RNA sequence: GCCGCGGUAAUACGGAGGGCGCGAGCGUUACCCGGAUUCACUGGGCGUAAAGGGCGUGUAGGCGGCCUGGGGCGUCCCAUGUG
RNA sequence: GUGAAAUGCGCAGAUACCGGGAGGAACGCCGAUGGCGAAGGCAGCCACCUGGUCCACCCGUGACGCUGAGGCGCGAAAGCGUGGGGAGCAAACCGGAUUAGAUACCCGGGUAGUCCACGCCCUAAACGAUGCGCGCUAGGUCUCUGGGUCUCCUGGGGGCCGAAGCU
RNA sequence: CGAGCUAGCCCUGGCCAGGGUGAAGCUGGGGUGAGACCCAGUGGAGGCCCGAACCGGUGGGGGAUGCAAACCCCUCGGAUG
RNA sequence: CGCAGUGAACAGGCUCUGGCGACUGUUUACCAAAAACACAGCUCUCUGCGAACUCGUAAGAGGAGGUAUAGGGAGCGACGC
RNA sequence: UCCUAAGGUAGCGAAAUUCCUUGUCGGGUAAGUUCCGACCUGCACGAAAAGCGUAACGACCGGAGCGCUGUCUCGGCGAGG
């Protein structure tokens, strides 16, 4: 629904938040499976290797299920819909019948109360997960596996999925958020509907800060910096980089496509 | 939609003597219903203008209605409406 | 004054002869009413001449079928004061 | 492809034909001088919600009516905001033609836009260029839709010709 | 050999006198066919305002073999991010 | 009752009109605080996941326990037109 | 008519951009190489190294008033180190 505000301060005019009617009902997360702690750290061993990231909220990790497999056959009821700080979609707490709990990244449409199982049985309904050969060509799904047994991978963004486009003996094609035409084996698990909180690519950041409260540090120009900084640093008084735009490495930003040519992940792709 | 018996117990449940199926205090409650209903429609099909006409055009005549009644009568005026539910 | 007059034969300009009107006046300009039923009550209209509101819903207001009495504000008549 | 052309596409394998798939828009025939709607306007099929209307039965209320300054709502297309979609078509824009010139008319492309949702905008040859309600004043002709002890009679609607009258 | 200065990030702690302004939401009334909305009352939002601590370093004066290898004075910026 | 009542001390001078930058912010430690950088937001571009990209001879790790509404690079820098 | 790959649109314009320049007209003042409003022959603006605007913000740079003053006419006296 995205709150926004009235403008008793500059910023505060053009931030937006979300609504929480998502979630409602839940907030403090599932002691028991939800937490490990999790590791703010913005680069490997010593050196900064994602420029930009540091700061924003302390933040607790909730251990979600993208492997729905080891559950087949079992039903379980959502229990709640609660908010995750680490991932753009909301989760659901559902309790299987088996006791057991576990997080899913909640689908759209999915209410607590609902029942819900996984298995090549199960309803093509909601929330549901299912190899995509017993999954109906055209229906849209998401939190998909890439090979079989390897965990969800695809269609997990905030209002994101996919849609069964066809078969083809083993293998079954797939359009996937991008646009791009995929085949992705049979067995490779998915779960019916699209994801939801859909509302999520409108939020209106709103300010510097809060860019900051996420953890976004701020994000120097190239020219703005100098040549030993950066290709297009340098220039007497502001500057038009000078041919042809440039990361700091130097390789071209402008068009230059990056995949790798002879990638075996070739002849499954098709867009 | 409405059925018979929602009508007619509607009817029954407003006459002024058994059989009495017009008057004032009865046709009233029918559009009260109608509306209600209609009311209840529009508010999820907000799209549909046409239909809203006729809402409109029931309004007025409740409207209508209940000035009559009101003039000749203040008493079983207060009676309808309160073991109604109007005046907004 | 309005339609218009004067480009070599002008009853329209200028003079002249004659003629019409009014007369100690006669003309002009200004302004009011009139003609103007051209803001229309008396007394105009809106298909194409200028004029129907793009269409509904309804507030104030305007207007109101048949019949019987009560009042008599509108309405009519009489006298009288004033005018 | 045109008036004839040229741009353009095509031996890097087009056009023409076949099979398999993707996607969006608009619904042929029925279809009419037809129907529905206060207007704008509404057309493949299905289901649900819902408005107005017509006929018959003379059962009920008992003048509860008509109109409506202002208010309030709706209001084609174009256009605007946020986001989705984008096959076809297409302002702008570019190419080829024609021409004295051609910022056009014709041809090859082509971006918004056209579509969905949500919110604005409020105009129009928004035209019957004819405000609403009622009563009254020859008929003829064909048509849609209802009701009748259905060669016909009656009610509601859509056209044509015309008494009186008006112009 | 150095990040016991300085720059960033990570882990865990601590700090921000007191004033002012008064968003949303509630409640109530008014409103309508329902609404939208408008009204009080409550409420307590913000890289909100004044201003100590704290952070700074705008302008001027002083210092200039200095109190000081960047200091002193008046003035000034931020002060729940 | 005084010339005088925030009687001492703490304690805003105001107005009109241009240029630049939307904004609070950041910077040349020690001559520049700005019209510089940053910034919410706009566009282009790469990346289908053993992602692209970065560090590393490698193993490895960041990216991210994320997955196209997400991540890298680039430019403009609220908003209006 | 010659050349080009094609010849600058909107909007701005003596500007942080104008050399000639103190351009020229207007405003402001007793007097204005600055300022403000205009006019363009724009030496050498112009659309995302954005174009033209913009409420509010500013220890940012320009131009006027009013208040007030030892800044000054022009200096004098006094306190302390």
């Amino acid at each position: 629904a995205v709150k926004k505000f009235k403008p008793y301060t500059p910023s505060r005019r053009f931030m937006t938040v979300a609504d929480f009617s998502e979630i409602t009902k839940t907030e403090p997360e599932k002691s028991l499976v939800k937490p490990l702690k999790k590791t703010g750290g913005r680069n490997n061993q010593g050196r900064i290797t994602v420029r930009f990231r540091g700061g924003g909220h302390k933040r607790l990790y909730r251990i979600i299920d993208f492997k729905r497999w080891d559950k087949v056959g079992i039903p379980a009821k959502v229990a709640a819909i609660e908010y995750d700080p680490n991932r753009s979609a909301r989760i659901a707490l559902l309790h299987y019948v088996d006791g057991e709990k576990r997080y899913i990244i909640a689908p759209d449409g999915l209410q607590v109360g609902q029942q819900v199982v996984a298995g090549p049985d199960a309803p093509i309904q909601v929330g549901n997960a299912l190899p995509l050969r017993f999954i109906p060509v055209g229906t849209v799904v998401h939190a998909v596996e890439l090979e079989p047994k390897k965990g969800a991978k695809l269609a997990r963004a905030a209002g994101t999925s996919a849609q069964i486009q066809g078969r083809e003996g083993d293998y079954v094609i797939l359009r996937l958020p991008s646009g791009e035409l995929r085949k992705v084996h049979g067995e490779c698990y998915a779960t019916v509907g699209a994801v939801g909180n859909a509302d999520h690519k409108n939020i209106v950041l709103g300010k510097a800060g809060r860019s900051r409260w996420l953890g976004r540090r701020p994000h120097v120009r190239g020219a703005a910096m100098n040549p030993v900084d950066h290709p297009h640093g340098g220039g007497e008084g502001r500057a038009p980089r000078g041919r042809p735009p440039a990361s700091p490495w130097g390789w071209q930003t402008k068009g230059l496509k990056t995949r790798k040519r002879r990638k075996p992940s070739s002849r499954f792709i098709i867009a | 939609p409405i059925t018979k018996e929602e009508k007619q117990k509607v009817i029954q449940e407003f006459a002024r003597f058994p059989g009495d199926t017009g008057s004032t205090e009865v046709q009233v409650a029918l559009l009260t219903l109608r509306i209600n209903r209609l009311s209840e429609h529009l508010k999820v099909h907000k799209k549909d203008h046409h239909s809203h006409r006729g809402l409109l055009m029931m309004v007025g005549q409740r409207r209508r209605l209940l000035r009559y009644l009101q003039r000749e009568d203040p008493e079983r005026y207060r009676a309808l409406i309160e073991k109604l539910g109007i005046r907004g």
